[PDB]
Formats: structure tokens, sequence, C-alpha cells
RNA sequence: UGUUUGCAAUUUUUUAUAGUAUAUAUCAAAUCAUCUUUAUGCUAUUCAUAGACCUUGGGUACAGUAUAAAAAUUAUAUAUGUAUUAAUUUACAUAUAUUUUUUCUAAGAAAUUAGGUAAGAUUUUGUUUAUAGAGAAAUUAGAUGUAAAAAAAAAAUCUUAUGAGGGCGGAUCCGCUUCUAAUAUUUUUUUGUAGUUAUUAUUAUAAUAAUAAUCAUGUUUAUUACUUAAAAAGCUUAAUGGCUUAAUCUUGCCUUACUGUUUGAUUAACAACAAAUCUUA
């Protein structure tokens, strides 16, 4: 009872009548916070452009590759569109071992581990 | 130029930085006390309804985005670092990894009515009611290609418990809510049961479990706490089941009240709840992918491992 | 701005969010009450360490803004406030600690490694905030590892035996695919023969790069940023991968 | 201290306080947001002056060299105006001190930004009521085929603004009423004004007929102009009145 | 008359999560914790790095 | 110049809170006569009601 | 001084001034319980004050990296140690309680409430995919697609018009009717399909062409519009019909589930009458 008591009160707390109400501002605070939330989002549509920018540039490059590989011939006897062909199969794509599990478990951080790279890696 | 005349002259945007020496003089904290005094309050004075009576009702309410609102939700803390990592390194990785060449003058693909109607000379076909969805009786959404247009993300996470045992020993369920609350920072919902079984000792309309949705960033660090905190220290874990997917892209798997007791905002008020009422959960993770084999190759770029099921 | 508009929306959130109940984390009267409730003075009845001193009630409540040069916001000055709030402060027994028998906690790693101070392009721990590029030279020009594609292999068999006949078996890689992200093509002068080079992405979680018995005719190796490739690469050699960099 | 000034609160914060642009209180997130887009209306203005250039070369380039000839240029042109019409805006939109100068209604309206949000403004709140008026009273068929204002028009008896749709008494509506009009679209142009009765009984042949109880025509009117008395249309306001108003009357026992 | 329903947030913290690796990083937490060191997890776990020796005991 | 300004907010407030008692008095005072009156009119068999 | 403390920002109204109807201020009401002691307390330091580490106390602090200068201040009954003074006065220190500040035992965890009105929501059943405990049977999460810069122009076919008070006969009614306008229809004769971002090619960062993307000045959990067979669920009880654009569901305020009289119908209710049903003023 005791330590469910103390449950109760944490959802106490949370209730729709005791959490703090809903701000007030004067004008010129009002405004700041305008121009304030104005900048983040046009921060945002700057990182949006930028990020979406970059992937479009990317994507034509692959798109420019593909397309001179769709017209050569070879290499040697091989005939026009072999080696685009064997580009454009999904062998393994979509299976449990696509992606290996080393490359997408390491997340960026803030600051780095005593050891960042390890050089002395052997196969 | 008369274009340049149009603009606003009065430009505030385009005035200068404030100065040191005024910076020195402004004291926010001195104005009040030294004023010994209360300013008039503002003719100003619209506050936001408590209810919403209609578009043309002579009160409105703000947008959420409005600080003055009831819905608003102060705004971003902190950039998630998976977040940061998926946008950075892996969508690239899965735009070349997942890529199929269209040549430039290749025709747009119609899509065709998969509600099908009779065509036919038979006098009966005119009037007659679209078919029915072949094969199965809802329709699946179909699969979009993942290209840099459509890069498959993390959209929001539910997490669920079920315990029953709480309507016979009340307990469970006030414990059950302090884990989801303290595990994703909101107010879980009651849920209740929906069929009656005797065996079970189930009965129907009555409160028996919790749940939460996290969006946006709290969505990313909660897979962030999961991936890397608590999957790691389950013992024996084998993997996420790559039975896993409900044909639209979502991925779902449930947790031990040994796992959910890893969870480092639980385990450190650990002696806080009773003993032996630690629930297990139930976690969906919600995915924009639009296939089981695009949100599975979205969450191996995460960092989460399968095992065949 | 970024700094400046989190922890203008962290004090939001303090006017905002219910108030903290130490009672649901810390036992009455043990040694992380005792430790909390002197910390908690000290930051005059904040239980956070990285918004300064604000108290979302009282007549003081809407001067919530920090004005400009200020330190409180910076992502160094919050750091230093956690990390000096991570150091037990009270004894297991119940008594405070002197103020010089306190144990400061190991403080986080510099970004800026030893590699960033010396210039080593050789080392992959050096500019960790950015995306770094394997060029080699062969016996002079700079390049990224290449080779003819044989009649029996493919572009993504080809560039995974490259690779290893040019910088060792020691890097953890993994092509990205069979897909090319990058292609470079030199027009035949009607006579010499041109090439058709089609470059498939690699990365690299571990290891470092060997020429040493290496089959190709290479001479040196580094690792450089996109910056740096404008300036190492040629001129024709570097408009047609340079579609293929990323944000960082 | 006087009422010039503005309300109380002003009065007495213009006292209190220091003598500070607003744009220029130094709080720390307030100003790196006004660096943010201080950059970009930077921005904008730059690439009015890139577009501005790009049409001058487009209107010296003759029909002849287009693929689709005039035609062609025209329908290349009226995109880089519109184009231009919206960096306009975008380089205010988020001044804060063109929203309060638009709020305190000392905007100038003769500037496209404070014209974009009047009308803004009065198509979130304004435009829905007038807008439901025409449907629910049947202004629409009957009057016009089909009919979507585009400016605010709110009329006034002695000075007590009447809501749309309002039943007035026939001793208040005896004299012509005040509008008050408000354009959103740039340059001046001639106005005629209207006012029919809709709902005239007409027993003789059991039906309704129409009747005019004012006109008035070339009514000159600028974005600028708030007021216009019906009764000052021939002396004072520049206009040529067809017809003087008659006071509005309904018999007894009709609708 | 549709209810505008408020949010009920309890008090979240700023975290500093240190993991095994030595590594560092910022989350956004309820726990009053403020360093969060991490003996066990994605950095030191032979499923998430199966090319790590140290790890493998056989 | 602060006292003024409240001076005139405390006075209009004050004023008002004088002009609003001096109408509530008369409201009271039509109420009760209003409801003091008796209209006995002439209904049937000469009565009075 | 209700309204957030740096400044004419919502709607209508009162009063006053200027002014000849407007303009500003002001007042009230609606929308909303934001919490308000300018310090009287706390904190750090120093000194008197005993003296082997004590009470009580007097100063000091100068505040944008805001500050010691309020992170939340009430009141009372009993008894006690110290000290007090002309006092169980006072302060201190507890223990026992009772207290206001509503601010700490989740109703936004519960009840299947069925009518009037207003707003909002619009497949809720079943089937099916997946999902710790979980199994044939428990919960939770899902299950269509499209569109969102912008048109311009010529003819024809009708149909409409309280359009031109059209014309000819017997302004408005009827029959003939030409013109104009509007909706619809044609696979119709077409014109245009940009701008922006980037890519490739050519030309000398700009121009031209081609290709791709493009609802987005907006707290992406976007939003908005349209579309998503039939059955089923729901709608007081069987069956049939109907409703999904409301007759269902949710919420707010309510009790018209009102009084009297009365119209036209149910091809003159039930193949009469009567009790009935719907409907108007
Ligand atoms: N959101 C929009 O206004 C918008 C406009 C046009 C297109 N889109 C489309 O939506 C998708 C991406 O949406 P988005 O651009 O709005 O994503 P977004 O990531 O920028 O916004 C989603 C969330 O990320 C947060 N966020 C963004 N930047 C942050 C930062 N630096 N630090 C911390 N938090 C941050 C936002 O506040 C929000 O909570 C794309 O398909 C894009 O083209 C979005
Ligand atoms: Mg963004
Ligand atoms: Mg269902
Ligand atoms: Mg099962
Ligand atoms: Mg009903
Ligand atoms: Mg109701
Ligand atoms: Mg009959």
């Amino acid at each position: 009872d005791p330590r469910i008591i103390n449950i109760l009160r944490h959802f106490a707390v949370l209730s729709p009548k005791r959490i703090p109400p809903p701000l007030r501002f004067g004008r010129n605070r009002y405004l700041r916070h305008w121009t304030i939330h104005r900048a983040w989002l046009l921060f945002r549509r700057q990182q949006r452009e930028q990020r979406e920018r970059i992937l479009m540039q990317q994507h034509q490059s692959m798109s420019n590759a593909c397309e001179e590989l769709r017209n050569t011939e070879g290499p040697g006897t091989r005939e026009t569109g072999y080696l685009y062909r064997v580009a454009m199969l999904k062998n393994g794509v979509y299976g449990l071992k696509s992606i290996p599990i080393e490359y997408a478990s390491r997340a960026l951080v803030e600051t780095p581990g005593r050891q960042a790279w390890n050089h002395e890696w052997k196969r | 130029i008369p274009d340049l005349a149009e603009l606003e002259t009065r430009s505030a945007l385009d005035a200068p930085i404030p100065s040191e020496e005024d910076k020195k003089e402004f004291r926010p904290w001195k104005r009040a006390a030294d004023r010994k005094a209360r300013l008039p309050s503002s003719r100003y004075q619209y506050h936001p309804p408590k209810y919403n009576r209609g578009p043309l009702h002579p009160i409105q309410s703000p947008p959420s985005s409005d600080p003055i609102a009831r819905d608003f939700v102060p705004g971003p803390f902190n950039m998630p670092r998976l977040k940061e990592t998926f946008r950075t390194v892996m969508a690239s990785d899965l735009m070349t990894l997942a890529y199929i060449h269209t040549p430039p003058g290749t025709p747009k693909k119609e899509p065709t009515e998969r509600l099908r109607a009779w065509e036919g000379d038979s006098p009966y076909f005119a009037n007659r009611a679209r078919r029915a969805p072949r094969g199965a009786p809802e329709l699946p959404i179909r699969e979009r290609d993942i290209s840099f247009r459509n890069i498959p993300e993390i959209k929001e996470i539910t997490v669920s418990t079920f315990v029953p045992l709480g309507l016979k020993n009340p307990d469970l369920l006030i414990v059950a809510r302090a884990v989801l609350l303290a595990m994703t920072g909101t107010m879980p919902e009651m849920t209740r049961s929906k069929n009656n079984v005797v065996q079970w000792q189930l009965q129907a309309n009555k409160p028996a479990g919790c749940k939460t949705t996290i969006y946006g960033n709290a969505a990313w660090e909660f897979m962030d706490r999961l991936i890397h905190l608590v999957l790691p220290r389950i013992k024996d874990w084998k993997g996420v089941p790559a039975s896993t997917g409900d044909g639209s892209g979502n991925v779902q798997f449930g947790l031990n009240p040994e796992d959910v007791q890893l969870f480092p905002e639980v385990e450190c008020n650990y002696d806080m709840y009773p003993a032996k009422m630690i629930p297990g959960c139930h976690i969906a993770i919600k995915t924009t992918a639009t296939s089981d084999r695009q949100a599975k190759l979205l969450l191996q770029s995460l960092g989460v491992p399968f095992y065949s099921n | 701005f970024e700094e400046s508009f989190y922890f203008y929306q962290k004090r939001l959130n303090e006017r905002l969010t219910a108030p903290f109940r130490k009672d649901f984390y810390f036992k009455k009267d043990t040694a992380a009450d005792l430790d909390w409730r002197i910390k908690l003075k000290e930051r005059h009845g904040v239980p956070a360490k990285d918004i300064g001193r604000y108290n979302p009630r009282g007549r003081m409540a809407w001067n919530d803004e920090v004005l400009v040069g200020s330190q409180t916001s910076s992502r160094k000055h919050m750091v230093e406030k956690l990390l000096a709030d991570a150091e037990m402060r009270v004894s297991e027994d119940g008594e405070e600690i002197p103020a010089e028998d306190r144990v400061p906690v190991e403080k986080p790693m510099p970004r800026r490694t030893e590699a960033d101070e010396k210039g080593d392009v050789k080392r992959l721990d050096r500019a960790l905030d950015k995306t770094l590029y394997l060029v080699v030279k062969k016996k002079a020009k700079w390049m990224f590892p290449t080779g003819v594609v044989p009649t029996d292999e493919g572009l993504h068999e080809t560039a995974a035996r490259i690779l290893a006949e040019s910088a060792g078996v020691n890097m953890n890689t993994w092509i990205v695919g069979r897909v090319p992200v990058a292609h470079h093509v030199v027009r035949p002068v009607f006579l010499k023969k041109g090439e058709k080079i089609f470059f498939l992405k690699g990365r690299i979680m571990a290891g470092q790069a060997d020429l040493t018995d290496n089959l190709h005719d290479l001479v040196d190796f580094k690792w450089l940023t996109q910056e740096e490739l404008r300036s190492t690469l040629a001129e024709e050699y570097f408009h047609s991968v340079k579609g293929m960099f990323a944000e960082r | 201290g006087g009422p010039e000034l503005g309300s109380r609160r002003r009065r007495a914060a213009l006292a209190t306080t220091g003598n500070l642009p607003f744009e220029q209180l130094p709080y720390q997130c307030f100003q790196d947001a006004r660096k943010i887009l201080q950059q970009d209306r930077a921005a904008k203005i730059a690439q009015i002056v890139k577009e501005t250039e790009k049409i001058k070369l487009i209107e010296a380039r003759d029909a002849s060299e287009f693929e689709g000839g005039e035609a062609a240029k025209q329908t290349r042109i009226k995109s880089l105006r519109k184009y231009i019409e919206e960096l306009k805006i975008l380089a205010d939109i988020n001044d804060p001190e063109v929203k309060r100068r638009f709020e305190d209604g000392r905007g100038d309206m003769t500037k496209p930004v404070y014209r974009f949000m009047a009308e803004r403004r009065w198509r979130s709140m304004d435009y829905k009521i007038i807008a439901q008026r025409i449907s629910q009273f049947h202004v629409v068929p009957d009057l016009l085929p089909a009919f979507d204002p585009t400016m605010d028009v709110k009329l006034s008896f002695r000075g007590y603004q009447v809501s749309p749709g309002a039943i007035l008494d026939s001793r208040v509506t005896e004299v012509a009423p005040t509008l008050r009009m408000q354009v959103f679209d740039k340059g001046e142009r001639l106005l005629t004004v209207v006012v029919i009765d809709s709902d005239v009984p007409d027993v003789t042949h059991d039906n309704f007929k129409r009747r005019c109880h004012f006109l008035a025509a070339n009514i000159p009117w600028d974005p600028s102009k708030t007021v216009l008395s019906l009764r000052s249309v021939g002396d004072r306001v520049e206009g040529d009145v067809g017809k003087p108003w008659l006071p509005p009357f309904a018999q007894k026992g009709s609708p | 008359a549709t209810f505008v329903p408020r949010h009920r947030r309890p008090y979240q913290f700023t975290q500093l999560v240190q993991l095994s690796d030595g590594s560092t990083f910022t989350v956004r937490t309820t726990m009053p914790t403020a360093l969060y060191k991490s003996a066990k997890d994605s950095r030191n776990h032979l499923l998430w790095q199966p090319s790590d020796k140290s790890l493998k005991n056989v | 110049v602060i006292a003024e300004l409240i001076k005139e907010k405390l006075a209009a407030r004050a004023e008002y809170n004088a002009r609003q008692s001096a109408l509530r008095k008369l409201q009271q005072q039509k109420m009760l006569a209003r409801r003091g009156t008796r209209v006995l009119r002439l209904m049937n068999n000469y009565s009075y009601r």
C-alpha cells in the first residue's frame, strides 16, 4: 500500500487539473516567440532542401552510371547490357545478412571513445 | 529597382545586432524590482477556449504551434543520435542498395482499378456492382520503390501491456501504468478486454492494460535506448523473429518482465514497485516503409539483428 | 541558433511539464536522497542541471530568456554541469564528503584527436565529423583503386577483388551492392583505347589499408576529405565522382 | 503620457523601461533567430534581382527564337513575374515588426506584404461568414448564377455595425449606410454599388419582383481607402448616383 | 463542442550516456541520473560485433 | 508617472462601481414596484381578481 | 490594478475627446481560475561574545554567466530544554496533533442512459498479417488509390434564364421565336504545360536544349479534397426496408417527451363507423 500510494501520487501531479496552465505571453514576448518559431521552421526548410538536394545528386550520379552501363558492350565478347543486367540483380538485398551489423550498430556519438578507430584489426 | 521599392523599408531583420553598452543596461530583474508597482494589463485578453464549437463560432482556437494554445508541446530539446545517423550515412546506402534503373523515356505506369467492373455484351453487366477484391477480402497496399524521394523511416512506436490478472488484483494495473510512464515519458491510456472466456477468467469491458504512443524524436530516442542498452542485456537473446511484419511496413515484437526492468528508467527505481508486478510489453515499430522486406531492411540499417523463425 | 533554440525550449518545458517527484526515485533519508538534496539546493530548487536557474512559478516566471552572450545555453556548459552532478557528494554513511576529497568523474574524450593535431593523412581516426575517402597513387596520379573487368566477373566481383589486391585484406569493408554510384569515361584517341570506369561504393568499419605486395603498381595511399580530394584528384576525374559525395 | 502614445500599459511601460527598438532586445535566442531570417531576406532579395534581370533578357529576345513563339514567350514571363511576386512576400513575411505594424492597423496597404496578410485575415473568419450567408439566403442562384466574393464589405447604419443577414428596424435603415470596404489587389479602380430588394411581393401575378434601392457608379477605390458613405457619393466622393437611397420597407404579412 | 485536450508529460531530464567504448552522447529521459554509465551494450556484445575477437571466447 | 496611470485605472474602476451601484439601486426599485402592483380586473359575475 | 510585467495584437458594446460619418483612448461582457508578499525569510562570510569546542546575535554581499536578496512563506493546542523581560511576552528547539495555501491516494482508471439542439468524427462487424506470457479461443498495431503553380482560344449540339422588361400573334400568362449568358456534352480544331532545385550536352558564372524531382513560409504524427465492391456492426426488442453526405458515435448546453385551436392527406386509413397514422398554420 505505501509503495502503491507513491505511484498514485505520481499520477496525481499528472492530473489535468494540477498540470501547469497554458502559457500567457505579452505582445513583445509573443512576438519574440513568433520570431523564434519562424526561424526554426526556416532552418528546418534549409536543412531539408540541402538534405534532399544531395540525395537527388547521388541519385542522378547513379542514373548516369547505370545509363552508360546499359549501353556498354563488354567486357570482351559479353553483349550489350550484360554488366547492367548483373548490376540490377537484388540477390541477398532483402535477406537477413544484407547489411553488416558491425556497420549499422555504430551510431554517431557526441564524443569519441578511448579508441576511436581500430587500425590493428586483422581478418 | 521598382520591385525592391515595394518591399518594406522599415526592415527589422536588416537592423544591426544589439550593442554591448546597451546590453549591460538591460536587466529585466531590475526593472520589475525598481518599479515598485504592477504594470497595467493589456486590453488584449484573448485566451484559447476549452472546447472547439465550430469553424464559424465567434471564438476560435489557435493552432497547436501557438505557445498560448492548450495543445502546445515545447519543441525539440536535442537531436536524436539515431535520426542523425540514418539521415547521414544509411539513407544513401539504402538508396544505393535498393535501386532499379528506369531508362529516360520510360512511360509512366498507369495503375489498374483493383475493384474490377464487368465488361461485355451481356445486358446484365451494365449495372452490376463492382467485383470484390481478388484473393483477400481487403486490399493490401502496393509497395513503393526505395528512391531518393521514398526513404523508409521510423514514424512512431506503440508500447502496450495486457494484464488480465489485474481484474483480481487492481495493483497490477497501477504498476503496469507506471512502468510505461517511465519507460516512454508519456501518460499511458488504459485499455479494456473485449471477449469473455471462462477458462481464462476473462470478463469483457473491464480495464486490463494500458498503451502509449511516442512520435518524432521521442520514437528515435526510444529505439536508441532499446537497440543499444536493452536488447544487448537480455540473456540468450537470438534476435527479432524474421516472421514479424503485418505486410504493410510495421514490425512487432514482445518483451518479458525480466527484460522490461532492464530499461534504465525502470531499473533505477526498481525498489519502488512491488515484487512480481512489473509487466511485459508489446512494442510495435511503425515505419514509413510499404512492405515487410522494406521494414526489415530498415531495422537492419539501425542495428537490429534478426533470426529465422 | 540550435544551441539557443534547444535551451529556449528546455525552459518552456519547465513551465508546462509536471513537477519532479523525488519520492518516486529516492527513498527518504538515504545516501541517494541526501546527495540529491545537497546538489538540489545548489541549483536553487531546479531539479534540472542544464537550464541554469529558473522558477516556472512565482512573480518572476516571465523572465525565462537569457541574454546575448550567455554561456548557460552552450553545449560546453551543460556537459560541465552534468559531470559536476554525477560525482557522489555523500558517502554511504550519510555525511558530506569534504570539498577536497571528492572524486571528479572521468571526462569525455575530445572531438579532435591527435591525428587531427598532427595532420596524418594516413590515419582513420582523423576528421571524425567528416567522411574520409581512400585515394591511392599509381607509379604518378592519385585515384581510387581500379582494375579491368575480366570476362568472368562482374562489376561488384571485380571491385571486391581489386580492393584486396590494392589495400590488403585487413580492412573490414562492405561493398554497398552491385550498383555503380559514379562513372568516368575517357574518350578514345582515333589510335588509343578509351576507358569506361564504373565506381562502386564501399564502407570500412575497422582496419587499415596496406600497399605491401600489391598486384597493381601502387606506391602510397591516404584518407582524404571531400574538400581535400578537390585539390588532389584531377579536374575531370573529380567532376565525375563529386556527385557521389554526401553531406559531411 | 497621452492617449496618442497608446494603451495604459504602453504609456506605463514606455516610462519604466529603456528606449531600445524591439528588434534590438538583447535576448539570446531572439537574436540568433533574427540572424537566420536576416540572412534569408538577403537571399530572397538577391533572387529578386536575379529573376528581374532574367526577364529583361527574355523581353529583348525576339519570339522567332522561341520554339513556341510569342505564346511560349508570355507563358515564360508570366511565370517569372509570379515567382517574383512570391519572393517579395517571403522577404517580409518573417519580419516581427511587419506583423506588429499590420496588427495595429498602421500597415501600408500599397505594398503586397500588408495586402497579403489582410486577405489572409479576412479569409479566416469574415469570408466564411459571407460565404455562408450567400448560400443559406439563396443569393445564388437568385441574384447571380455563381458568386465568390474577393473583397471585404462591412455596412453600418448610424455608426452601428450590422451583422451579415440581420433584421434591422425600418427606423434604423431610413438613412443610407456606410460601407467599410477593403480590396486586396493593387491599383486604383472604379466600383459600382447596387442595393437590390429581392423579395418585393407582386400580388397581381402571384410572384416576387426585384427593386433597386440604391445605384451608383464611377467610385474610385484603392487598397488604402477604408470608408465610403453612400450619402456623399455625389458631392464629396467622385461618383454618378443613378438612384439615391430609398428607405427599405416591407408591407405587413409578407415574409 | 469537442474538447481540446492538454498533454500530461512528466518531468524530463537531460542525461549523459557513456557507452562501454567510452563514447558519450546526450539523451532526454525521466530518470534524474545525470550520467548513465553502460558496462554492457551493443559495443560490447558478440551478436552486434561478430568480428571482434576480444569478445570471442571459444 | 506610473502612479498617475494607476490612479486613472483605479478612478475608472471606482467610477464604474459607483455608477454600477446607482443602476442596481434603480433596478431593485423598479422590480419592487412591479412585483408589488396589483391589477384587479372585472372578470365575470361582477367579480374582481 | 485579474490576466505575466518591454510597448496600440480577438469579438461586440459603454463613455470621453477630436471631428462631420469617421479616428484614438476608455469601459463592460465573452473566451481563460497564471501561480504575482520587491522582502519580512534563507544562504555564504566576518566580528563581538565564553574559552576548549556555546548561545544570542551586529556588519558585509551590489546581482545577465542575473543574485544571498524567495523552489513556494498560514494558523493553532498541549508539554518540555535554553534565554528573556516587570510575563507561559518573546524567540529558539523539538514531540503530539489540527490547519489554509487544492499542491501529491490515477475518474483524462469506473457507470454500455436511448430524447431536443449545435458542432465534430465517418467501415466501426467480419475476414486477414504480425505480435512476451498466449494455446482453437485474451491484447495491441496494421490492411485502396489519386490530386493540390497556371491556363487561353474557335465552332457546333441541345438544355436552361425573374437575361436583352427582344420581336411576331393570342415586360410578366400562352404559342412561335433571333441574340446574349450559364451548366453539360465532342475523341472535338487547337495553343501553352512554365518557374524552382539539380543533372547532362553545347556555347561564352551566364545562355539554350533535354532528363529527373517538385501540394508545402509549414511545431511530418503534416494538412486538405476526392476515392476505397458487397455483406456485416450500430440505430430499445423479431423480420423487412432505410441511414454512412446522418437516422450511428463523441462532446457542450438543455427538457418542445410543451398549452389551446387548426390545415391538408392516408387516390375518402382498416373495401363501413369508431378507436387510429402522417402533416400544416
Ligand atoms: N515538415 C515540413 O514542413 C515539410 C515540408 C515539405 C516537405 N516535407 C517532406 O516531409 C519529409 C521530411 O519531413 P521534415 O523535413 O519536416 O522532417 P524533420 O525531421 O525536419 O521534422 C520532423 C521532426 O524532426 C525535428 N527536427 C528537425 N530538425 C531538427 C534538428 N536540427 N534538431 C532536432 N530536431 C529536429 C522536427 O522538429 C520534428 O520534430 C520529406 O518527404 C520532406 O520532403 C516536409
Ligand atoms: Mg529539416
Ligand atoms: Mg475490425
Ligand atoms: Mg498466439
Ligand atoms: Mg438514437
Ligand atoms: Mg446531446
Ligand atoms: Mg375507406
